[PDB]
RNA sequence: GAAGCUACCAUCUGUGGGAUUAUGACUGAACGCCUCUAAGUCAGAAUCCCGCCCAGGCGGAACGAUACGGCAGCGCCGCGGAGCCUCGGUUGGCCUCGGAUAGCCGGUCCGGGGUCCGGUGCGGAGUGCCCUUCGUCCUGGGAAACGGGGCGCGGCCGGAAAGGCGGCCGCCCCCUCGCCCGUCACGCACCGCACGUUCGUGGGGAACCUGGCGCUAAACCAUUCGUAGACGACCUGCUUC
RNA sequence: UAGCGACGUCGCUUUUUGAUCCUUCGAUGUCGGCUCUUCCUAUCAUUGUGAAGCAGAAUUCGCCAAGCGUUGGAUUGUUC
RNA sequence: GCUGCGGGAUGAACCGAACGCCGGGUUAAGGCGCCCGAUGCCGACGCUCAUCAGACCCCAGAAAAGGUGUUGGUUGAUAUA
């Protein structure tokens, strides 16, 4: 019904500084960078206040489709402040019922080599997208910890690894093997 | 980002339609379509406008909302749009563009044997300043 | 010395969609674009300048290979400030898309 | 005597009949930069519609049939053709006048170019609609030249922008040589009657 | 560097490396569609003769198609085939120390003193004194023909 | 039974990239939560396109040779002269990229950041320069030290996607009324009239008189060959060692 | 409601037959078989998939899907 | 049929309109992005996004049923206890 304002607040901690050269978003933390183009959401991005900086977002005159990204604009917004202030660890742990799934990294976590999948001599090289780190965690059997730190990517690497162990012309309730997202949360804790 | 809003009092110029070249004040706004507009001292009546008829300008005035007229021009008076506006940039450049409409024979005659005298001369001294630039830059 | 005309570009004549009318022209003059700025070109007379392969006599200097077809500004045509004409004889229809000099001999402002 | 008119940023139809309707004129047109097309509707519903376009073809002889082109400068002129009579001499003249080229040639590439604002996607389609590029639609389909395209106009760029800032010096030259010379120069009648 | 001088073929090539040849066809002439598409024969019992196709197309294409066996030239096209293995680069007639030495078709495991053209000559085509490539299987083209 | 044709009746070879469909997923609001979707991302195939391969357009490029002999003939530069066919124009605009919820200009500092002007665009194409000039002569004010045109020379190729005009410096036959304002005096003042003024030393073809610098062939036919041929066409040879 | 689904009801097709006789009576050569080209998809198999009363194997129901194949014979003129 | 003409791209029956040869003006039906004359009006309000959009009596295509895709309406029931 061409809605007047839409409007939406999102905080800024005192640890990261955000910037703004149009829809273009950059915050930089204590851990690395993030930048991203927002030049296809049409919205106005506007930061106010000395030392709280929060960061406003409106739309004038949207439809119901329209007044839907103000709230994913902000939600992006949060998870790139999470992700510079404590990062993304996914840890997905493998489902090994009879053959034992045997993971290996080869370089520096940007890729994974899986060997023993359900028997089979095919060897799965899976590379992880740039700026995301994989390992095998200690003091627990099969499993992988996924660090990074923008969530579109650790995720996206994470649904790859998934992907990459899919069983293909048996049942799927039955055979239940591969490696399967268990937990999700940061690196830092105490925030 | 957005530095000019519609409002109550906002002061308006009208690009095209029956009061082209006028300015009006903004009482309301109707329809989010067209706003009543006022204009006590630029001779108009109050009617409604569409606001892509209209051009937003930088004076914003204070006036409640549906004030009467009484109340209106007091308010034009004492912010005093009138005088200022012809101390600006905008009204200069559209005065401008009413004269050179305005050109005679006889003046633009004028204006061409004046841009003979006019242009050879800063021709001249950027020949001079441009090679003394690049005796500067030889070192 | 300089041009003393106006430029127009011969579109075509009085038509409908499955008839022709020869007899009227339509001109397109540059610089008018509305229909408020044809009223100053009605009556203006209009010259259809080509040229032949034997010369025929001028009214001023020797004879040249220069040949017009003479005519005016009728009436306007359309919003888009096209106009209409009439010549003493129908333009060929080789001439479209060519140019007419619009003079200024009949001259009312 | 020539219209130069870019070509990225105008939306195909809206620039091609502006074109074909000058061109029955008399102005000779000449479309530059014809991979930056725009077209509105969806990449994918574009790509559909051309290759339903690419399907029809003559059975018994396909070489004697409906010549499907792959550039995009090609695209344009059988657009432009499709609204130009050219079963006529009137249309077939017409054809000669239009020259569609990809990339900004060394003839041209000195010409300023023209934008002819009714057939700019920016008033032309919302800001929330979907449009697709003919330079990556044609290079989906049988068009091998989009990367010495873009390297070239890479190079071309590359080289007006020296030109720009070496015009921009001239500029600045041009102010200051003018804010020198304040007296010997009154020209109040230029002031008067606004340049 | 390499103007106005020789290259050999051991220095374009090597042994065991797959190779693509390019060339003309062996040219056979006018042919009839049993011979240009291999269409099967008619019975014996048919008039108007038996190598010839029995239906060009439908009523309604209104012509005929493009892809109807018909009777034309066969022969001397321009083909290419790949993956074609050479064998051996051999050359001879090298030095006068012998005074005639060949060497050629000699392997380790053979060890006699033969050469590349066989017993009598090569059929249509003279000596192969030249050094030589030695590619697996046929190869386009006739005899005394040039490949690429 | 030679040679030649021929057989899945013998022998050799038959190859990968992209955007994606179905589908499974990432982030994620609408709708406090959830959701593959509403904006954005990922994987994705005998299907689609192209790669390999087949023929190359009223498609265009690079290079060689470009007519002896005895009077010839044909090119390049500089040229003055006449005539014929064509159809079209009456100043030229020598350029940043890029967005439209954003960008332009100017700049101290450490390609980006900050600050200062402009912003229904005026360092603007509703724009700006050359310009609206009939010509000649005498003589005053402002501007002008580049001079101002080049049948002229040297240095750079400045620019390859379909390139040739422009700038700089040194001289050359010389030049300070070529610009703006004022001033004394003249000229096709054709007697009211059209096709006038322009890139025209326009494009194309046959020759005429004159200067300078250079060139001295190749196709087709006939004949031969057969790796090719219905006839054409196509693959080849000729030297007196 | 994996797979079917009666009593009812809504659609597509001219690969059957039938209804009418609009062109063809100074003639459009009217069955079947052989050879050969192309197209369609309502997919038998093959490529990639979802669901089962899918433990595996073998199967059944759909989705994008016509690129590639869909044979050899006994009797019948036979289509079948 | 016995009937031309302007629109329906095309046409026997549709819509206007009926016919000697011409010049000027206007109009019916229809139309104004280009074919092709005219919206090149600084036209108004609102709906619509399709990986099968939609685009004008005869006329050349479609139903029952369904949609947490949007846009309006009706009857109702809860909520500072
Ligand atoms: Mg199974
Ligand atoms: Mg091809
Ligand atoms: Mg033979
Ligand atoms: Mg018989
Ligand atoms: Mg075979
Ligand atoms: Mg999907
Ligand atoms: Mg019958
Ligand atoms: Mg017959
Ligand atoms: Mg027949
Ligand atoms: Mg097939
Ligand atoms: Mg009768
Ligand atoms: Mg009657
Ligand atoms: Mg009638
Ligand atoms: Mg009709
Ligand atoms: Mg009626
Ligand atoms: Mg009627
Ligand atoms: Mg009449
Ligand atoms: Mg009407
Ligand atoms: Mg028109
Ligand atoms: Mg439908
Ligand atoms: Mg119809
Ligand atoms: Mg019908």
């Amino acid at each position: 019904m061409k809605t007047i304002l839409s409007n939406q607040t999102v905080d800024i901690p005192e640890n990261v500084e955000i910037t703004l050269k149009g829809r273009t978003v950059i915050v930089k933390g204590p851990r690395g960078t993030l930048r991203r183009d927002f030049n296809h959401i049409n919205v106005e991005l506007s930061l106010l206040g000395k030392k709280k900086k929060r960061l406003r977002v409106d739309k004038w005159w949207g439809n119901r489709k329209e007044l839907a990204t103000v709230r994913t604009i902000c939600s992006h917004v949060q998870n790139m402040i999470k992700g510079v202030t404590l990062g993304f660890r996914y840890k997905m742990r493998s489902v090994y019922a009879h053959f034992p799934i045997n993971v290996v990294i080869q370089e520096n976590g940007s890729l994974v080599e899986i060997r023993n999948f359900l028997g089979e001599k095919y060897i799965r090289r899976v590379r992880m997208r740039t700026g995301v780190a994989c390992s095998v965690s200690q003091a627990q059997k099969d499993e992988l910890i996924l660090e990074g730190n923008d969530i579109e990517l650790v995720s996206n690497s994470a649904a790859l690894i998934q992907q990459a162990t899919t069983v293909k012309n048996k049942d799927i309730r039955k055979f239940l093997d591969g490696i399967y997202v268990s937990e999700k949360g940061t690196v830092q804790q105490a925030d | 980002v957005f530095r000019r809003y519609v409002e109550v009092g906002r002061v308006a110029y009208i690009s095209f339609g029956p009061h082209a070249g006028k300015l009006v004040a903004i009482v309301d706004v109707i329809d989010q379509n067209r706003a009543l507009v006022d204009g006590p001292c630029t001779r108009v009546r109050r009617q409604a406008m569409p606001f892509k008829c209209m051009q937003l300008t930088d004076f914003i005035l204070k006036f409640p909302h549906s004030a009467r007229q009484k109340y209106v021009r007091k308010a034009w008076e004492k912010a005093d749009i009138n005088t200022k506006w012809a101390a600006t940039r905008w009204a200069k450049k559209i005065d401008a563009r009413e004269r050179k409409a305005k050109m005679t024979d006889f003046d633009r005659f004028k204006v061409m044997k004046a841009k003979k005298m006019r242009n050879r001369i800063i021709k001249t001294e950027v020949k001079k300043l441009q090679r003394a630039a690049i005796l500067k830059a030889s070192p | 010395s300089g041009r003393l005309w106006c430029k127009a570009i011969f579109a075509g004549y009085k038509r409908g969609l499955r008839n022709q009318r020869e007899h009227t022209a339509l001109l397109k003059i540059e610089g008018v674009y509305a229909r408020d700025e044809t009223e100053f070109y009605l009556g203006k007379r209009c010259a259809y300048v080509y040229k032949a392969k034997n010369n025929t006599v001028t009214p001023g200097g020797k004879p040249n290979k220069t040949r017009v077809i003479w005519g005016k500004v009728t009436r306007a045509h359309g919003n888009s400030g096209m106009v209409r004409a009439k010549f003493r004889s129908n333009l060929p229809a080789k001439a479209i898309g060519h140019r007419i000099r619009v003079m200024l001999y009949p001259s009312r402002i | 005597q020539v219209l130069v008119l870019d070509g990225r940023g105008h939306l195909l139809g809206r620039l091609a009949a502006i074109v074909a309707k000058q061109v029955l004129l008399g102005r000779k047109v000449v479309v530059v930069r014809c991979e930056g097309i725009n077209i509105s509707g969806n990449f994918y519903r574009n790509k559909l519609k051309y290759l339903a376009f690419l399907r029809k073809r003559m059975n018994t002889n396909p070489s004697r049939g409906p010549y499907h082109f792959r550039a995009p400068s090609r695209i344009f002129w059988r657009t432009v053709r499709g609204m130009l009579p050219h079963k006529t001499k009137r249309g077939q003249a017409a054809l000669e006048r239009l020259k569609v080229l990809d990339g900004i040639p060394p003839p041209y590439d000195k010409k300023k170019r023209m934008v002819v604002p009714a057939a700019l996607k920016v008033v032309r389609l919302k800001p929330t609609r979907k449009f697709a590029y003919l330079g990556r639609l044609a290079h989906e389909v049988g068009w091998k030249y989009q990367a010495v395209t873009a390297t070239l106009e890479e190079k071309r760029k590359e080289k007006a922008k020296m030109h720009y800032r070496k015009k921009k010096q001239i500029l600045r030259l041009r102010k200051q040589a003018e804010k020198n010379v304040e007296k010997k120069i009154c020209k109040f009648t230029e002031v008067l009657k606004t340049n | 560097e390499r103007l106005e001088q020789q290259v050999p073929v051991n220095q374009v090539f090597g042994q065991d490396e797959m190779i693509d040849v390019i060339g003309v066809t062996k040219g056979k002439g006018y042919k009839g569609v049993t011979s240009r598409w291999h269409t099967k024969k008619l019975p014996r019992k048919t008039h108007r003769g038996l190598r010839k196709v029995a239906c060009i197309g439908a009523w309604h294409p209104a012509r005929v198609a493009f892809s109807v066996a018909r009777a034309g030239q066969k022969g001397y096209h321009h083909r290419t085939e790949i993956n074609k293995k050479i064998y051996k680069i051999g050359q001879g007639y090298l030095i006068k120390d012998g005074k005639l030495i060949k060497n050629n078709a000699s392997t380790d495991y053979d060890l006699s003193d033969k050469s590349i053209n066989p017993l009598g000559g090569f059929v249509h085509y003279g000596e192969v004194t030249n050094d030589f490539i030695m590619l697996k299987g046929c190869v386009v083209g006739t005899k005394k023909r040039v490949l690429t």
